[PDB]
């Protein structure tokens, strides 16, 4: 039997998101890339360096926004610009907001020379694809 | 009747024929011209736009890559030219005019001008630590019917 | 003590900077200008004089040199609002298309007064060439800080 | 920290070749060749043993970045194919998925 | 916007020089994603964005390429069990001709700005220009 990536069936009362309940076969059919860079395209150098940075800034956002987290973090780098796109639950109070975004953003360009913007989608709560 | 430019004037100053005649920066900028700079920026500051404004100020702060995209954007190898790096014999007078060392040295300087990674200065060290190396030597070449320098 | 006296020590100044060669700038007649928003009664007259010495030198008015000579005669404590002056017209015809930049500390003042004046002149078209004064260019710069922008 | 102390020493392993490259080329090159009087190359075949054995460049091993593992890596990513196969089946890797053919 | 509106908007300032500007007989834009759609969208708007600028563009989808490598599936033994992984780079090539130089950046920065996430760019410049004055005249 397979274990990548799957969430398996218990009784009916798992709830499971899109991204989550879609196995590892699925990806490029069903679901898309979380992260799209150009390092991994025919002919290009420094796959492992974004693939690294990448590993690094999910970890970060994990910390930063201790369960305030709904879904994974969606990556998307243009020219020498890292954008963040995380759906977040509405837990903490606006201004906690503002203060984590300005000092993630200050803190991961000063760490990777690279200008990096943090877009946050607030949702009620965590949606549920199935229940599994 | 108020005329804002019809009227009497203090006429205390003249019509500036002669107009900016001690330079601007008389002086190299003092910390009361640049502090006063830095306030009459502040005065025009507002918040950005858009991210057209967004991008402009990170473009005008070097942080954005300017476009259309030069991969050797800053990058001067000291102004140099091909003909320094391709023609490197000239570093060789020091060497024997002929012989072993002579045939080597061929050798050498002709790997160094298809070199791309390395700068002129960087290629001359390379030149130079065999010129020390076969002085160092010089009693086997000779043994060998080899003069160095 | 004596205001006369007073002004002439002032001109004293100006009178040196022209003995030593000394050519005045744009701040020179703004510090005179926001000196004399203290005496508005006596201060109209020689306000005005000093914006026709501004041109005949060569220097340009900005935004913060109108900001002063409006202080000076539209007072906000004005009692005599029965027969207000007319030079916030002219100021504005005057303006009327120009573009601005940062030359002063006080330019962003210059609209959150004018659209003031206009308020107490109950002038709907006056505040739409202030407006309209604004959107030129990139004049919007100029609106003023946060005090200042959410009053305009 | 790094992971284990054998990343470690590789690292030092990378950090001291760096240093030595250009020595190494400039003697080495004496060496390979016909055109120099053999005892010279004797010579310098002593000189480029008697650097420390930690700037020789064939003693560096690529280890996965992430686990220190030092076989079933995969050069591009420099992962291992552990740690490659996590990345790669969450959709974290952008751009790759599986073959179906 | 209603009725709240810029009067004169400020336009950046382009001053022409004395120097002569190059002249592009080519000028092929190779752009590279693992996904066709994206490619479509950005043919569109590349293809829309150069005529309305003048630009005579062709275009044409050289033939993909998918890399394929095996990995091992367990993390101890079992060889004959694998797991495949392929990535897929698709093309589409924009072929511009008979450019100016000034025409080559304007077109180039704006299409380079806008080019998506995981959207790679080949600009292969083909400039034309006259002999080397010293080679016009044999000399002895
Ligand atoms: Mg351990
Ligand atoms: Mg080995």
């Amino acid at each position: 039997k397979n274990r990548a990536a799957r969430v398996r069936v218990a009784k009916g009362n798992k709830p499971v998101s899109y991204e989550e309940a879609h196995a590892p076969h699925y990806i490029a059919h069903r679901k898309g890339w979380l992260s799209l860079h150009t390092g991994n395209l025919d002919g290009e150098d420094h796959a492992a360096e974004r693939t690294l940075e990448d590993v690094f800034l999910r970890k970060f956002m994990m910390g930063t926004f201790p369960g305030c987290l709904a879904d994974q973090i969606v990556l998307k780098r243009r020219a020498n610009q890292v954008d963040i796109c995380a759906l977040v639950l509405r837990q903490l109070p606006a201004h906690k907001f503002y203060f984590l975004v300005g000092y993630s953003e200050t803190l991961l360009s000063h760490f990777y020379k690279c200008p990096v913007r943090l877009h946050l989608q607030t949702v009620p709560s965590k949606v549920v694809y199935k229940y599994i | 009747r108020k005329y804002l430019f019809k009227g009497k004037r203090l006429s205390i100053f003249a019509d500036k024929a002669f107009a900016d005649e001690p330079p601007e920066p008389e002086a190299s900028p003092s910390l009361w011209e640049i502090e006063f700079a830095k306030q009459l920026a502040s005065v025009a500051d507002q918040p950005f736009e858009n991210g057209f404004e967004e991008m402009i100020q990170w473009t005008k702060e070097g942080k954005l890559w300017e476009f259309p995209v030069n991969n050797e954007a800053g990058l001067d190898d000291d102004g140099s030219e091909f003909h320094e790096h391709i023609f490197l014999d000239k570093y060789l007078e020091d060497f024997p005019k002929q012989g072993p060392i002579r045939l080597f040295m061929e050798l050498v300087t002709c790997g160094l001008s298809k070199n791309p990674y390395l700068s002129v200065k960087q290629k001359v060290e390379h030149i130079e630590w065999f010129r020390n190396y076969f002085n160092e030597k010089r009693d086997i070449l000779k043994e060998n019917n080899i003069a160095f320098t | 003590e004596k205001f006369e006296e007073k002004w002439n020590d002032i001109l004293d100044l100006l009178k040196h900077m022209v003995a030593q060669k000394v050519k005045p700038n744009l701040q020179t007649f703004n510090t005179i200008l926001k000196g004399l928003r203290k005496c508005y009664s006596l201060g109209r007259i020689p306000a005005l004089q000093i914006l026709r010495e501004m041109k005949h030198i060569g220097i340009e008015p900005s935004l913060a040199t109108y900001h002063h000579i409006i202080h000076l005669f539209y007072p906000r404590d004005l009692s005599a609002i029965k027969m207000p002056s007319l030079i916030i017209y002219d100021i504005m015809n005057e303006l009327e298309g120009r573009t601005f930049s940062p030359q002063d500390l006080d330019d962003g003042r210059f609209f959150q007064l004018a659209m003031s004046v206009c308020s107490s002149l109950r002038d709907l078209e006056l505040a739409y060439q202030v407006h309209r004064l604004l959107n030129t260019g990139d004049n919007r710069k100029l609106v003023g800080h946060d005090p200042l922008r959410k009053v305009y | 920290y790094y992971v284990d102390w054998r990343m470690l020493r590789d690292l030092k392993r990378r950090k001291m070749a760096y240093e030595y490259a250009d020595e190494r080329l400039r003697i080495n090159s004496l060496r390979k060749n016909t055109i120099l009087p053999k005892d010279l190359q004797e010579m310098a075949g002593d000189e480029i043993a008697a650097l420390p054995r930690d700037s020789c460049p064939v003693r560096i091993r690529n280890r996965c970045v992430m686990t220190s593992r030092p076989r079933g890596v995969k050069r591009r990513w420099r992962l291992s194919r552990i740690v490659f196969r996590h990345l790669a089946d969450h959709g974290l890797l952008s751009g790759v998925q599986r073959a179906i053919w | 916007l209603h009725v709240d509106v810029p009067k004169d908007v400020t336009r950046p300032t382009i001053t022409t020089s004395d120097e002569p500007d190059t002249l592009y007989k080519r000028l092929s834009i190779l752009v590279k994603a693992h996904d066709r759609a994206v490619l479509d969208s950005y043919e569109y708007f590349a293809v829309l964005a150069a005529k309305e600028l003048g630009i005579s563009i062709k275009v044409h989808e050289p033939p993909r390429k998918i890399e394929r490598f095996t990995l091992l599936k367990s993390v101890h033994i079992f060889k004959k069990h694998r797991v495949q992984y392929e990535m897929r780079t698709l093309y589409r090539c924009l072929e511009l001709k008979h450019l100016t130089g000034s025409t080559a950046s304007v077109y180039l920065e704006y299409i380079q700005r806008n080019l998506p996430e995981g959207v790679a760019m080949e600009v292969t410049k083909t400039q034309i220009q006259q002999l080397p004055e010293h080679i016009k005249e044999p000399m002895w």
